[PDB]
C-alpha cells in the first residue's frame, strides 16, 4: 500500500536503515497535507451515490452506443455494472484520499484491469469518460476547498492517465 | 505493508464501505499528535546502539550458559549473528512505530521466524530477554524516563506511543513462544 | 545523496512511476522542516572553529593516552589531523542538515570509515568522545531553537551510533 | 542523485567550505516557493499522457515520413517504443523539476542516449521536435497557459519555474544533438 | 511430452515389443483422420477469445460471490488473474488436442496446479464450473454446433474429436479440486 | 520470422542439432498447405483495395461515434488513416499467408498494438469490426477454394484474437 | 520424445501460444510422411530377428579380436548380450519410426551411451559395423519402398554419426 | 531469421507492396522443387561426421605445422575444438539450405566469428580451407558425385541445390577472409 | 568438514580444554602411519575405474531384473547414472580415508541421498550390494590381497586402514538403507 | 576447518576429482611439519594460564585507562572477562596449531569479531597489545624448539594481522 | 597447472587470503616427495624412445587387427602417428612428474580426448594397452628407486583411469 | 597460473622436448632453497598489515593533494579503496613469491589494471610510489633487515628471494605506470 510512510520505511528497510532525518521530514508532510485531502475524502463519502451516478450518465450519454444489442451495456443489469464499476474507483478514490497514496487504486482498480477490459469488450473511453466528467464537474469553494480540490482532481487525473 | 491509515481502509474495504467522518476521528488524532510520534521514532533511533547492546548484554548476564561451550552466543560469530538479530528486530519495532501499525514488522520480520530459530537452536526464552530488555529501554526514551539521558522535547504525554512501541515488542515474543 | 526528495524520487524511477500523491506530501515535508535544520547549519557554519577545538579537546582530556609514543597522538601533526577529522565530520553535519538527509555523512565520511580506522590504529571511541560531547554540549535556546537543536542533535547521534 | 540542496552542499565541498548565511539566500526562496514547484510538478505529471501523446503525434504530422517504410515509427513495435521514450524523458524531467536539479535527468536518463539511439538509428532531429513540443506543452501547464486546461491554483507567477522546466528539456535535446 | 505415436511406443517399451502393423491400427486411422484434427484445433483457437471470456463471464454470473469483497475475482488483478488461467486452461488442453496424447496438459499445466489453487485460496469448485463452460463452447465449435458461428469445412463427423478435446477437458477438472 | 522453416530449426540450433527426421517431415507439411495459402493471398494482392474499403465502411457504419468531436474520426485526415491502418493489416495477412506462418502480423502490427491504441484514443473493438466482416464477407467457392478460405479466415482470426 | 508434434508444440508453450498455422502446417507433413516411416517400422517388426542376426554377426566378421580373452565378446553370454543390444538399438529405430522423431533413439540408448561404453569395454567401432551393415544391407524395391527405405536408412545413419 | 519466403516479405514491405502472382515465380518453384531440398538437407546431414572429420584432417595433412608445438590443433584439446567448429559450420550451414536463404548463418553463426578467430588466433588460411573441403564433400553428396556413397534418390538435376549450399560455404571463408 | 586432527579439536572445545600431550598420542600415530594412509588412498584411486564398473556389474549379474524394461538400470541414461553415483560414492569414501574422518562422507554426499533416491525410485538392495562390493574390493587393494594386481609397497600392516574404509562403506549402506 | 586435507579435498571436489599425485603430496607436508606445531601446541597447554596471565597484564599496562569508570576495564568482572577473552585466542592458538591451519580462530575467533568489539566498545588495540607481547615473549630455544617457536609466532601473528 | 603450490595458491585466492600456516605446509610435502618425482621423470626423458617402443608394440602386438584395411594403422604414417602419440603421454608424464601434478596431463592431452578419438576412429583400449604395458613394466629396483617407482605407476594409472 | 617448475614444462613442451638432467639443476636448487622460500613469503605475510598501511600512509604523506577536495584518496570510502588495493597487491606479490613465478600476479591482478586506473582516475605516480615502498619494506622483511622487527631464522643469504620479491614489485610499478 504505497503511501508516504509505507515508501520512506520500504527504501529503509532495503538499505537496512533505521529511520533517519530525511524519513522523518517525509512524515511530517504527511501531517500537513491530511487536512486538505481527508477533506476531500469525507466530501466524496457523504455524496458518493450521487457523484458516482452522475458519473455513470456522463459515461452512456456520451456513448449510447454502448447501449446496442452486443455493446458492453445492451441490458439493465450490464448498465448496472458499469454504474458499480464507478462507485468500486470512486470508492477507492475516497481510500487514497485517506491513504494519501495511489495504492488501493493501484492494487485494487489499475493492475490488470487492461487485460480485463479488452477482454471483457469494455472501451476505456468509456471509464475515461465518467472521471473526466467527475473531475471537470468540482469547483472551489462551492463543493470544496481549494487544496481538498486540488486533491480530489489529482487523483482523478492519476485514474485518467491510467486508462490512457 | 500497511500504515494506520490504510489499516483503516483495509477493514473497510472488507465491508465495501467509504471512509468517512465517522471513521476519521482516531485518524486525524493520529495527525494531530503526529509531531510526538516523530519524536518517539526518533528517541529510539538515536540510541539504537546502546539499545541493542545493553539488551544482549543484559540477556547474557542473566544466562551466563549462552557465553559457554554450546552456547547459543558462543564464539563472535554467534555474538554477531546475535547482535544483528537485536538491532533487526529493533529496527523493525521502529518501522511500526513511525507507521503506527504492525504490519511490517509481522510480514517482513516475525513471518517465519519462530521456524527459522528452532532450526537453528536459537535459544526462544533467552531471545525474549533481549527482546524485553529492549522494550524496557526503548520505551523508557520514548517516555522520557530513561536514566543517563533526558531527550529534549516540550512536556507532555507519550504514554499511549510508549505502550504502542511495547506491544510491537510483546508480538515478537508472542511470535517465537 | 539521500535526501526526502533523492529517496522519493528514485522510489518513483523504480517503479517507473511519475510523481505522485505521496511523493508531493514527502517534499512538503522538507518545506515545513528546512527552516529548523537550516538555522542549524547556520549556527554551525558561523562557529564551527569553536565547536571543533572543543570537540578535539574533549576527545584528548578523555583519552591522554594518545600521544603516548605508538599511539595515533603521538606528534603535534598527528593531533593536528585529529583536529581536522573532527572538522571534516562537522562539516559534513553541516551538509546533512542542508540537505536535511544523512546523504553526506553516509557517502563521504561512514562508508569505508572502520577499514581505515582499523588499519590506521584509531580507535573509534576516541571519535565518539569528540562527538558525544559536542552533542551534550548543546542547550536551547541559547545556541539555537528547540527544533534546531533536535536536529542537531540527531546528526550527531547518528555518527556515535555508526561508531558504535 | 543531486537536488538543490545538494547541489549547493558538492560546490562547497569542493571548496572544503561549510554552507553558512550567505548561501543560503537562494535555498530559503527555494522553500518559500515550494507549494509553487508541487504545483508545477502536478501540473505536468496529471497531464502526462496528453503532453506525450500530442508531441509525439505532433512531431509525425509534421514528418509523415516517420510512419512510412523505411521510417523509425512505422510499425506498432517502433511506434510503441516512440512513446515510451517520450513519456520517460518527460518523467525523468518532472523529476528535475521536483528536485530542482538536473542530475537526475543527466545520469539516468541522457547519460549515453546520443550513443543509444546513433546505435538504432533514431533520427535526431524528430527526437528534438518531439522534446520541443513537450516543452511546448508542459511549460503551458506550468504557466497555466494551456488552451484547452487551466489547473486551479491562486493567482500568481511560475514564470521561474516554467523556465527552469524547459531548461531541463533543453538539456535532452542538446544531448542526442 | 508424449503425442499418440510415442504413447504407443511407450506402451510397447514396457513389454520390450516392437510396434508391428498389429499395433498400427488407430495410429493409422489418427493419420487418415489427420485433416479432421487440425481443423478441430483451428476451430477453437480461431474462438479462443469468446470461449474463456464466455465461460469466466459464465462461472461469475452463477455465482455473484466471486465479485464481491473477500470473493476471489473482486479487484481487477485477481479477475485478471482468472481469465489468464482460463485462456492458459485453454491453451495446453488445444495442445492436447493437437497431440492427441493428454501427456502435455497434465505435466506441463495440471501437475501441482491443485496444490497452488488450495495455497492461494481459489474456490476450486467456481474453478472447474469455468472449465465445465469451456468444455461446453470448446466441444460445440469443433462439432460445428456454435449458436452463433458455424466454422466453414467439408462436412461430416467430429464427434469422435469433440469427445476427445472433452476428455482432455475432464481430465483438467478433476485434476483441480 | 515465425515459420514452419524457422521455428524448426530455431528449436534444433537450441539443441545443437542437425536438422533431423521431424524437421524435414515439418516442412514437407509446408510443401503440402502452401497451395492453399498462396492462392489466398494472390486473390487479396489481386483485390485488397476493394477488401479494405469494405472493411473500413463496415467499422464506421458500426460505430458513427467516431466521426464525433475529439474521436478517431472526427475528420478526414484520422478518416483516411483507419482505412490505411486496415491496409496495413491486410497487406501483412498477405505477407503471413505467404511465409505460412503468424511472423509478420506479429512483428509489425501485433506487438506494442495495445500501447499505441490505448494511447492514441484507437478502440479495439473498431478494429476488430472492420476485420470481422473482412472476415465474414468471404464465401467459397465465390472468391477462393476452400482450403484457401480457410487460411484468409484463420489469419483474420488470429488478428481478431489478438484484439480482444 | 522428439516429433514434429512434440517440436512445434513446446515452441509455441515456449512463447505462450496457441497453435497457430505454422503449428499445424509442421502437423501436415507428419500426415504426409507417415505412410513412408510407417511401413519401414512395419518390415522391421515382422523380421528384426534376422536383420539383428545379421547385425552382429557383421560386427565379429569385422572385428574376430572380440573373441579373443578380455575382450568384449570373450564368452558366450557376453556375446548373446552384444546381439541383444543390437535387438534393443534396432527396437528403438522401429520406435523411431513410428514416432518420426529420433526421440526414442536419443533418450533410450545414446543419452549416457558414451560413459557406459568407456566403463565396460564396448569399442564404439563395433555397434558402427552392425549398423553400417544394417544400412547398406537394404535393397529397394525388394525390401520396402524408395521413401521406406530412405527412413530406414536416415535413422541407421543418426545412430553411426552418434557413434563417431 | 528468414527463410526463402520471409526473405521476398521483408523485400515487399521495403517497399510497401503486396505479394502477388508475379513475385510468387520463384516461390512457387520452391515448392514444386521441395522434395529435392529435403533430401539435399539429408544427404549433407546423413554424413555430417565424414564430410567434418575428413576436411579437418585434410586440411592438417596439407599443413603440418597445425599440429606443431605453437600450432593452433596442438593438444587434443584443441584438436577438439577445432573439430566442434567444423561440425558446428556445416550445421549451420545445414540450416541454411533446409530455409533457402542464408540468414540464419550470418546472424547466428558468421556475425563476429572473424573477431574472435582472430582474438583467439585460429588460422583463417586453415579455416577456409577447412571450410572449401566441407564444401567439395558436402555438395558432392547434394549432387551424388562421393566417390565412396551414392545416396538413394529418382534420378535428376540437384546442381541448383548444390551451387546454393557452395555458396553457403563461400560466405563462411569470404566473413573470415 | 573435518578432519582426524580438527574432530579431536572439536571434541576438545566442546569441554573448553587445550589439547595436550595426553590427548595426542592418537594424533602422533595418525602423523607416524601416515605414508601408509597416503599408500591407502593411492592404491584405491589407482584402481577406481576397476572397482566402480566390477561392482555395478556386480550388482546387474545378481539381480538382472535392474537391466530389465522397468528396471532402474534399464537404458543407456539410467545405467551412466548409475555408474556415476557409484564412482562419486568411492570418491567421497576415498575423501574420507584421506581426511581421517567420515565428515565429508556424511555432508557432502549422504546428506538426503536416501530421500532422493526413494523419490527417484532407485532401489536400495541393489545400491547396499554396489557398495558392499565396493567395499570388497577396494579393502582388498588397500589391504593388498586384490586377487589381479597387488600394489608395490614395504611389507607391513594395513588391516586398520582397510577397516577404516570399510567402516566408510558401511556408513553409506546404512544411510541408504 | 580449514587445514591441509581439508583444503585439498574441497578443490578436489569443486573439480569432482579423485584425490591425485599434488593431493597426497600437500598431505606428506602435513606430516614434516606436524612435529613442530604439536611442540608449540603442547608446550601452550602445559603453561597457557602463565601466558595468558602475562598477555591480560601486558594489555593493562599498555592500557590502564581501561579501568576508568565507563571504559571496558570498569570493574572485576570485566577484567577478568579480559583475561578470559585471551585465554579463548590462546586455546584457539592451541587448536590451530594442533590441526595446522587457522581454521579454529578463523572461525570461532576472528568472524564477527569486528562487529562485537564494536558494539561492545572493546578497543581492538588492547587485544593487539596482549598477542604482540605474547608473541616477542618467546624466546629460542629457552621456551621451545626454533621450528616450534616460528608455529607459535606465525598463529599470533596471524591474529594481530586479522585485528589491524 | 594443477599442482600443490597453484591449488593452494588458488583456494587462497577464492577467499582473498594471503598465504598462510596450511598453504605453507602444503608447499612443504611438495619439497619431500620432489625427489623421487624428479628420480622418475629423468629416467623416463633418458630412455623415453625404448619405453615408447615398447609402449607401441604392445598396442600393435595386443591389438594386430589394426593394420588391416580401413583400420587405424592401415598405413606407415598412421602407425607412426600412434607411437608419436604414444610418446607424447609419456612426455606429458614427464611434465607431470616434474610439476608434481596431473596438469600437463588433464590440460594437454586429457581434454578432449574422447572426442578427437571417437572422430578419428582411434579405439580407447589401444592407447590403454600401451599405458598398461608401460605401467606393469616398470621393475623395482632395476629401473628407479621405489617411490620414484610409485610416482611412475600412479601417472600411468591416471592415464588408464581417464581412458576407462 | 604457473609455478617455477610448470613454467619449465611450459618452454620444454613448446620444443616438444622431455625435461631431462640438464634443465632440472635449477629446479633441484629450487627446492634445496625451498624451506628459504617458505621463510619469506611467511615473513611478508606475517607483516603485511603494517606493510600495507605504512606504505600507503607513506604514499600520502608525500603526496598531500591525495587528501585534498577532489583527492583521489579525499573521504573514507575513497580511502579504504586504495588501502585495499594496497593489500590486494601485495597478496598477488606473496602468491607469486610462493610460486616462484610471476604468472599469478600478471594473470589475476596487473591484467587490465592499468585501464581501470586510467577510466577511475587513481593517479599513477602515487600508486607506483605505493608499489615502490611496499617493495622497501617486504624486501626488508625477507632480507631480515627491517628497522623495528627481525624475524627469527637461521641466518643465511636471502638477496636472490628479495630481489625476486623486488622484480614482482616491479612488474606491478611497470604494469599501471
Amino acid at each position: 500500500m504505497k503511501s508516504v510512510m509505507t515508501t520512506t520505511i520500504s527504501a529503509a528497510d532495503a538499505a537496512g536503515r533505521f529511520p533517519s532525518s530525511s524519513d522523518l521530514e517525509s512524515v511530517q508532510g504527511n501531517i500537513q497535507r491530511a487536512a486538505a485531502r481527508l477533506e476531500a475524502a469525507e466530501k466524496l463519502a457523504s455524496n458518493h451515490e450521487a457523484v458516482v451516478k452522475e458519473g455513470g450518465d456522463a459515461c452512456f450519454a456520451k456513448y449510447s452506443y454502448l447501449k446496442n444489442p452486443g455493446e458492453a451495456g445492451d441490458s439493465q443489469e450490464k448498465v448496472n455494472k458499469c454504474y458499480r464499476d464507478v462507485d468500486h474507483y470512486m470508492r477507492l478514490v475516497n481510500y487514497s484520499l485517506v491513504v494519501g497514496g495511489t495504492g488501493p487504486l493501484d492494487e485494487w482498480a489499475i493492475a490488470g484491469a487492461r487485460e480485463v477490459y479488452r477482454t471483457l469488450n469494455l472501451p476505456s473511453a468509456s471509464y475515461v469518460a465518467a472521471f473526466a466528467f467527475t473531475r471537470d464537474r468540482l469547483c472551489v469553494p462551492r463543493d470544496m476547498s481549494a487544496q481538498a480540490g486540488g486533491e480530489y482532481v489529482a487523483a482523478l487525473d492519476y485514474i485518467v492517465n491510467a486508462l490512457t | 505493508m500497511l500504515d494506520a491509515f490504510s489499516r483503516v481502509v483495509v477493514n473497510s474495504d472488507a465491508k465495501a464501505a467509504y471512509v468517512g467522518g465517522s471513521d476519521l476521528q482516531a485518524l486525524k488524532k493520529f495527525i494531530t499528535d503526529g509531531n510526538k510520534r516523530l519524536d518517539s521514532v526518533s528517541f529510539v533511533v538515536s540510541n539504537a546502539s546502546c539499545i541493542v547492546s545493553d539488551a544482549v548484554s543484559g540477556m547474557i548476564c542473566e544466562n551466563p550458559g549462552l557465553i559457554a561451550p554450546g552456547g547459543n552466543c558462543y564464539t563472535n560469530r554467534r555474538m554477531a549473528a546475535c547482535l544483528r538479530d537485536g538491532e533487526i528486530i529493533l529496527r523493525y519495532a521502529s518501522y511500526a512505530l513511525l507507521a503506527g501499525d504492525p504490519s511490517v514488522l509481522e510480514d517482513r520480520c516475525l513471518n517465519g521466524l519462530k521456524e527459522t530459530y528452532i532450526a537453528l537452536g536459537v535459544p526462544t526464552n533467552s531471545s525474549v530477554r533481549a527482546v524485553s530488555i529492549m522494550k524496557a529501554s526503548a520505551t523508557a526514551f520514548v517516555s522520557g524516563t530513561a536514566s543517563d539521558r533526558k531527550m529534549a522535547c516540550p512536556d507532555g504525554d507519550c504514554s499511549a506511543l510508549a505502550s504502542e512501541l511495547g506491544s510491537y515488542c510483546d508480538r515478537v515474543a508472542a511470535a517465537i513462544s
